[PDB]
């Protein structure tokens, strides 16, 4: 195939033209995004009682749903919350692979049927399905600075005039109200209903007729009377549409002629639907829209568009009005990709000094900068085809493969400089030759590689998903690569290069060049000496050789493992969380404490911070809170101190000071979807029927014997909530009955005061929203104030609630967990500093076999995701070796010369491990890719040295050791060419310290310090490996 | 509200019986209460942890304190079923005729939830089987109208 | 054809008729499923000790076992071989004309005093200036 | 049942067409309300899109808009299938 | 009864039956076992 | 028809490239090709 595109220059050309055409259209319509789809397929099932508590919402609506949930395919595990905030989330967890709209429509179908089981207070409120795996592209805030807005106002108008309009943006994917429109809110009296000999009954069955829609008809309708002219529609009552029409609903009628109205007994006003969160940006009310990309779409486009959208609100918003970004990923992934093409293009300019540098002449210097740019391109057009996205995985995966491109690039031009030096052969033969030598060698490399990086990308799991963005776009590059040195490299070596004088190394110039020439062939000279040496005595360098290979199995169990690294992003949370019972009000001055710090003793650092009082992603009850701090641009915080990883340590010392409050600032996980996923996630199940309490001595019992063994468990925590006092009030049914007071009286008078009661639609400028009725604040604050409702008995005669019930104190939990059906606690935890994942949850399997009976356990999350991936690592890792030992051994025709380039591995390795041991970081995904680029580039060198050593054995009948010795000689100034190249082009990712700098330092740091070692070492331990390897087996 | 009074409720709620001795050493708050006012007391005699209740009423804690509805640590111990804890108080004088808010004894409470031995300890430690509620019911009453024959047979 | 769409399609015709059907019938719980008529296996359970009859067996299958196997994939249909438990309440016609009473009056009575009630709190929100107390009222729950 | 055209396109018409955003593949979205009662929101796709995936995306999204709307049009039933405009036939039937 | 879903694996789909009644097995009343009186896999399984 | 118009030049745009390249393959010149390629005018315009 290279002869033939050798004297066909222009159909290599043909070749090369259609691939950037196919990369440069692929460029144009590929989507972007931060991160691809990694966790798993989730459907949350979400619904809403008011007013009722956590086994109320349990035993009604939680168990129903869950009864009804079969049927359903590739369903891994199902856990849900039921909670005092009277609120419901059912999370049903598919299998990776499973079509996300099959799943959830599955799971909606499902729920339909069961609607009519559940109670008629959640059937009106319904219930809600949705992706739940998926993260927002950004937070879109919006405040009132002028102060004539409260967060209930903002939230309307963000529903009414902003939510519909941002939804039909271009490439905007689902769009979450921070808030809740207009509600109709009914504060009820319960002094001025027992005045008028009434009750909440009464308010509700008003609301209810003199609010609605009546059918009426139509004059004229058909079938008609012969000779009918007009025919028109009968238009009845509508739907009330002010509060001044709720004012004058008539409740009563007097004997004297007075009208009791619903404004004589209740203040009517537009509120929110719900009172739980309040939410402050620097002090001042703000709601917000959660905006998420949808599938295909171009972040970049969406984000500008999103902008754009707003902009042309500016004019309609009201007096001091402004819409502020405490959360946008878009400038991340801006830098992201500004950085990546910084270092493709400093890696050709790398390429091109390097190459003048050794070779000497521009012509040459040409050749790799069009063929590396036709792989790139390629590889763009080869990621759209398998239907991938332009994202930080895919994009440092180009970044790692640089290293492989660049060598073919080098190996290929440098091979047919060195011929045409020795030999005196003009470029078009020239070339025939030299490729003649590596063309065989090049689709050998090609087959190790792809037996090394394929089975990559058949990991199961949110980890396997990561591994296979990296897997795809490195067989992509490398494969396209080899057909571009074999292809088109070729024939520009053959056209654009000029001939060379037999025995001309430059050695005849003046200058820096005549100077370099003379140094390196001296340099030759020395090396060829030195491992003519090495060979004399291959015993002691076999000795070094396992110290190597026992320095590297020490610094891999030494090196802490991780995920991902931890990126500033601009923005870091401080969750406040407050003894239990705590009220609302306790939390938000803990939280102004908290914002009040940010604005002063971070103001260089710091833009803004969302004070979300009411709120938490485990419960949200009133002393649970959290801030969303927002910091400002990168080049506005210089050094390491102004950095989120300084801040968040400064900020959790300051706040450890404040009593009745544990306050913790700490930063985003890299993918935010997904989590830390580095400890292990716990569930501890009631098997048998035990209950609440039981499963919670349990639990306890679980704890405490963690407790006991500091050395290998740490930082575990229960991520449920503890047991809390409650209200529990018991109605004689015997004294109601005799005074002839209904318990629909008693339990609607009680629920609707107290918890409130969502009656029926109304229209408020030309929207539907809802019609609450509830006590106002003062009269359902403590116990005493039970005793001031009144229940109209069937006499007539107004009853206190006093006089027909008892109350007393218990404990009851306000957030009741279930895993499978069965109830259960999730635990949290993670492996003590030196200890594995799997040694922490072989532990608490062991501490798990000696809890009561009929107490069980099982793993979730990212332990479920790590127990099925670990089974499958030693297939994936025993096929790798068994298919690059196959292919090596076609490549020589033998068994045991392939032994001599598989040895080399530990040499590439030892130094990703010291540097990354030395910089301080984890055995993070980054790092792992970074030895596999190393190890098969470190492979791919070794290669070439055993085919010429060995080719000269056969053809030219030389001896082992001349052989070995002429080999590395020829392959010393390509291996020093690429190796200087790519080490300088990783350079800046070691250094960086910017945006996106985690990854960065991961990818450079590890590859830095492996192809130090890899080259260093490799030019003197292969000529042994070949020469040990030959001697042994004849 | 002192610090090692607050960790003295949480200890006495789990059962910790090593950090409530540590919390008595170091002087912690026996008579200290959360926002409903249960005492250590009450919460060690709810969750049914006999050792706490022996070493706060050791330690000078009020056997016959009451919470905001009135309720003392003898209701508690005789409502789920605590014989020994309900020895102990009585012991150390609980008044066995406390009334609640709503007049419900603990001879009420043992009453209701079948407890039939505690019953007999409260009518030894002189308990007024003819003591009534706020609607005028008997611990008799409870007995009948639950359908317990054994309550029935001992409460003549 | 594709059985997953075949499903959809059914049901969304389904979820027409649904509200016209009768209020019984819609209790019971309508059923879309999509599986083979004959029976792949058949997992009996027994009591070598014999300590707990055909019913109280029937009622564990029902209660710990049934649901799961329900939910495992590839699972499209699972037919209890006998019936999970219930409150049952075995009316006297004698004893029922004796104190004046029917059916009708039973099942107002059951559906009054075997309630869930959604209370509120004590402190809900939004709650009044300097409130220290937040819990939630409990009254009536599911008889047990 | 029963609504005029203005009220039935504010209480189901907009709840509905506000939360079909961000579905793969769609062009365009037409729709009318009218004086008997009834809303038709079609959702036209693009060539080459699979119609039954389509059909399911659209039908996730409507349950989302479905506890907003009002009890008689839940009572009714909200039907979600693939449409087209024109007539393949009309088969006429007379009495002789 | 266990009817196969349309278009399921019935070694694959009997085999996850087995694991998720393997769970229940440890936490069962005294006396309670599971037996196995109709099955079709197996024929499947040894016939292959 | 409007879609059909707007994506109208890019298809003979393409089509053209495509036909050259083929052209510049198969017959290893880039004058045969530009000789060839110069007829298209001669008989878009018969058709026009
Ligand atoms: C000091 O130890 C605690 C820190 C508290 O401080 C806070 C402010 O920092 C946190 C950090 C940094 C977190 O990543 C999480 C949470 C907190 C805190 O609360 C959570 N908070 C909750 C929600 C609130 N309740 C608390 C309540 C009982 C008062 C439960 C925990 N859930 C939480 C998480 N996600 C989950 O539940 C699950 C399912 C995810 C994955 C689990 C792994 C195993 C963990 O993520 C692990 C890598 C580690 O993060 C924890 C072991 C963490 O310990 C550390 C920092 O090593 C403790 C939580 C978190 O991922
Ligand atoms: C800024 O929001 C993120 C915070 C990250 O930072 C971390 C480091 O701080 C956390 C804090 C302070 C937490 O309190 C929790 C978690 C994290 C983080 O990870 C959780 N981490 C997880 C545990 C792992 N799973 C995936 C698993 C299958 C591998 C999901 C994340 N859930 C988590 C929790 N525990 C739960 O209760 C579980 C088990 C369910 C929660 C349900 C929520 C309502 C939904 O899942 C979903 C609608 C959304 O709310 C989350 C996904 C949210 O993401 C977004 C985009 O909003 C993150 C919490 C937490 O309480
Ligand atoms: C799951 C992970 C992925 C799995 C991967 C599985 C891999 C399958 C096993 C294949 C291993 C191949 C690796 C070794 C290739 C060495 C090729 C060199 C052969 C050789 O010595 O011939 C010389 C050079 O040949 C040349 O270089 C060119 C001429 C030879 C062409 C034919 C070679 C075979 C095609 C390569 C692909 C094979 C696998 C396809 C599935 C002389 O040349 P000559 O005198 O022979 O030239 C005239 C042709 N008649
Ligand atoms: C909708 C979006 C569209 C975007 C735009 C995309 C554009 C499509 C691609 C267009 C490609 C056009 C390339 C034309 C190259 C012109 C070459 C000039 C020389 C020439 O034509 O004369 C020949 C001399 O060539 C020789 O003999 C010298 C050959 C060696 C030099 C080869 C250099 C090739 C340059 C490649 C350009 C890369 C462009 C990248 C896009 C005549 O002699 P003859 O060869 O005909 O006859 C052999 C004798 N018997
Ligand atoms: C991080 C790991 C630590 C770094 C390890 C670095 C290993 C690679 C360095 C190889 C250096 C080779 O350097 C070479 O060594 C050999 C010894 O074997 C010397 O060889 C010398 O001793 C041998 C003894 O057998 C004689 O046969 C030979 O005549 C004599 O010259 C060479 O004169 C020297 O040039
Ligand atoms: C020339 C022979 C090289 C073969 C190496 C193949 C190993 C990789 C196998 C595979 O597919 O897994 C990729 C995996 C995904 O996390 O990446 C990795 O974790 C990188 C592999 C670690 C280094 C192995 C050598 C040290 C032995 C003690
Ligand atoms: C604004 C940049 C768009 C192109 C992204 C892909 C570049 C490698
Ligand atoms: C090194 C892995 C392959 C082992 C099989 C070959 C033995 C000569
Ligand atoms: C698979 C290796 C066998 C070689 C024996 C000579
Ligand atoms: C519009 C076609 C022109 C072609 C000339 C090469």
């Amino acid at each position: 195939m290279p002869n033939f595109f050798i004297d066909r220059p222009i159909f290599a050309w043909v070749i090369a033209i259609i691939i950037m055409l196919a990369g440069g259209l692929a460029i144009l319509k590929l989507p972007v995004a931060q991160y691809p789809t990694i966790a798993p397929p989730a459907v949350t099932i979400s619904a809403s009682y008011p007013g009722a508590d956590a086994k109320t919402v349990q035993d009604t609506v939680t168990q129903v749903i869950e009864q009804n949930m079969n049927g359903i395919d590739n369903l891994m595990y199902m856990s849900s919350n039921s909670d005092s905030t009277g609120t419901v989330q059912i999370t049903l967890t598919f299998e990776s692979g499973t079509d996300a709209d099959i799943a959830q429509v599955q799971v909606q179908n499902k729920l339909q049927l069961a609607m009519p089981l559940l109670p008629q207070e959640v059937q009106q409120q319904g219930v809600s399905v949705e992706k739940s795996s998926s993260s927002f592209l950004m937070v879109v805030g919006v405040i009132n600075t002028d102060g004539t807005m409260t967060q209930e106002d903002i939230s309307d108008y963000v529903a009414a005039n902003m939510k519909d309009a941002i939804s039909r943006t271009s490439g905007v994917g689902d769009v979450q109200l921070f808030g809740s429109q207009y509600a109709m809110r009914i504060w009820m009296n319960p002094n001025e209903l027992n005045k008028f000999q009434l009750t909440p009954v009464d308010v509700i069955t008003a609301i209810k007729a003199q609010n609605a829609q009546v059918a009426a008809g139509q004059l004229g309708g058909t079938p008609p009377v012969k000779g009918q002219q007009l025919n028109a529609s009968i238009i009845a009552q509508t739907r009330l549409t002010s509060t001044e029409e709720f004012g004058k609903i008539l409740l009563k009628v007097n004997q004297d002629g007075s009208r009791v109205l619903l404004r004589d007994v209740a203040k009517i006003e537009l509120g929110g639907e719900n009172y739980d969160i309040i939410a402050e940006f620097n002090g001042q009310p703000a709601s917000g829209l959660g905006i998420k990309l949808a599938t295909g779409a171009n972040a970049l486009d969406t984000a500008a568009a999103i902008r754009a959208e707003l902009a042309k609100m500016e004019p309609f918003f009201p007096s001091g009005l402004k819409i502020v970004y405490p959360y946008d990923t878009t400038p991340f992934v801006k830098i992201s990709i500004h950085e990546v093409v910084k270092t493709l293009v400093e890696a050709i300019i790398l390429v091109f000094l390097v190459m003048y540098l050794f070779l000497q002449n521009f012509r040459a210097t040409l050749i790799p900068t069009i063929a590396v740019p036709v792989v790139l391109l390629g590889t763009f057009a080869v990621l759209a085809a398998f239907g991938f996205s332009i994202n930080t995985l895919t994009m440092f995966g180009m970044v790692l493969a640089i290293g492989l491109l660049v060598d073919d690039a080098i190996v290929v031009v440098e091979n047919v400089e060195r011929v045409m030096a020795e030999e005196g052969l003009p470029p078009k033969e020239a070339t025939r030759k030299s490729m003649g030598q590596i063309q065989g060698a090049l689709v050998g490399i090609a087959m190790v590689l792809s037996a090394v990086f394929v089975p990559m990308a058949f990991f199961g799991g949110s980890t396997g998903a990561i591994y296979r963005q990296f897997s795809i776009t490195i067989v992509s590059a490398m494969a396209l690569s080899v057909l571009v040195a074999l292809i088109l490299t070729p024939a520009l070596c053959a056209t654009m290069l000029k001939p060379i004088a037999k025995g001309d190394h430059g050695e005849g110039k003046k200058g820096f060049f005549g100077w370099f020439n003379r140094m390196f062939e001296k340099s030759t000279h020395h090396y060829t000496d030195s491992v003519g040496g090495i060979l004399r005595s291959t015993g002691r360098y076999l000795v070094l050789y396992l110290i190597i290979v026992v320095g590297m199995a020490y610094l891999f169990v030494r090196l802490p493992s991780s995920f991902l690294p931890d990126e500033d992003q601009g923005v870091f949370m401080t969750m406040v969380q407050l003894p239990a019972g705590a009220t609302q009000e306790r939390t938000q001055k803990v939280l102004n404490e908290v914002t009040h710090y940010y604005l002063t003793k971070e103001k260089n650092n710091v833009e803004s911070v969302f004070a979300v009082n009411g709120f938490g992603f485990a419960g949200r009850p009133q002393n649970t809170g959290i801030a969303f701090v927002s910091l400002k641009d990168w080049a506005d915080r210089p050094g390491e101190e102004n950095k989120v990883e300084a801040i968040t340590m400064r900020a959790t010392r300051a706040f450890s000071q404040i009593k009745d409050a544990m306050v913790f600032a700490f930063n985003l996980p890299a993918i935010v979807e997904l989590g830390t996923a580095t400890g292990f996630d716990f569930e501890l199940i009631d098997q048998a029927g035990l209950g609440h309490e039981k499963l919670t001595q349990a639990r306890n019992q679980l704890l405490a014997e963690a407790a006991k063994h500091p050395d290998m468990l740490t930082s575990v925590r229960p991520n449920g909530l503890e047991d809390t006092p409650q209200f529990k009030i018991d109605i004689d049914q015997e004294k109601a009955q005799a005074l002839g007071v209904s318990i629909n009286d008693i339990n609607t008078t009680l629920g609707a005061a107290w918890g409130g009661s969502y009656v029926n639609d109304f229209i408020d400028r030309g929207r539907v929203k809802k019609v609450y009725v509830m006590s106002e604040a003062k009269y359902r604050m403590l116990p005493d104030d039970i005793g001031d409702w009144y229940v109209r008995a069937a006499d007539g005669q107004m009853v206190p609630f006093s006089a027909f019930s008892s109350s007393r104190w218990e404990y009851g939990s306000p957030r009741l967990e279930r895993y499978n059906g069965l109830p259960s606690m999730e635990i949290l935890g993670q492996a003590a500093p030196g200890k594995s994942t799997g040694e922490a949850m072989e532990l608490m399997e062991q501490l798990a076999s000696k809890l009561p009976t009929g107490v069980g356990y099982d793993w979730t999350g990212m332990s479920y995701q790590e127990r099925l991936s670990g089974n499958q690592a030693p297939s994936l890792y025993a096929i790798s070796l068994i298919v690059v030992f196959l292919c090596l051994a076609a490549l020589y025709e033998s068994w045991s010369i392939p032994f001599s380039v598989m040895l080399v591995v530990p040499l590439g390795v030892i130094g990703a491990l010291l540097a990354a041991t030395f910089r301080g970081l984890t055995n993070d995904v980054y790092f792992q890719v970074g030895l596999l680029t190393t190890i098969g580039l470190s492979a791919k060198n070794a290669i070439l040295i055993v085919e010429f050593a060995k080719d000269l054995m056969d053809k030219e009948g030389k001896g082992l050791i001349e052989a070995t010795l002429d080999a590395v000689r020829m392959r010393l100034r390509p291996i020093l060419m690429t190796s200087l190249a790519f080490i300088l082009g990783v350079m800046p990712l070691v250094i960086s310290t910017g945006a996106g700098s985690g990854a960065q330092n991961a990818v450079g740091t590890g590859v830095m310090g492996g192809m130090v070692t890899a080259t260093v070492l490799a030019i003197f331990f292969v000529p042994v490996f070949f020469v040990v390897v030959r001697r042994r087996f004849s | 509200g002192s610090d090692l009074g607050k960790k003295l409720l949480e200890a006495a709620r789990a059962g910790r019986d090593d950090e409530v001795r540590i919390l008595m050493a170091n002087g912690a708050d026996v008579n200290a209460a959360d926002v409903v006012g249960w005492t250590p007391l009450h919460l060690a005699a709810y969750w049914g942890h006999l050792e706490i209740v022996e070493v706060l009423l050791k330690n000078g804690a009020d056997v016959n304190a009451y919470d905001t509805l009135g309720s003392t640590p003898l209701h508690l111990a005789a409502h789920f079923g605590h014989l020994e804890i309900v020895e102990v108080l009585l012991k150390n004088g609980a008044d066995v005729n406390a009334k609640d808010d709503n007049g419900i004894t603990p001879l009420h409470l043992a009453a209701n939830r079948g407890h039939l031995e505690i019953v007999e300890v409260l009518l030894k430690y002189g308990a007024d089987v003819n003591a009534q509620d706020k609607f005028g019911k008997t611990a008799f009453d409870i007995s009948i109208n639950n359908g317990n024959e054994d309550l029935a047979e001992i409460l003549q």
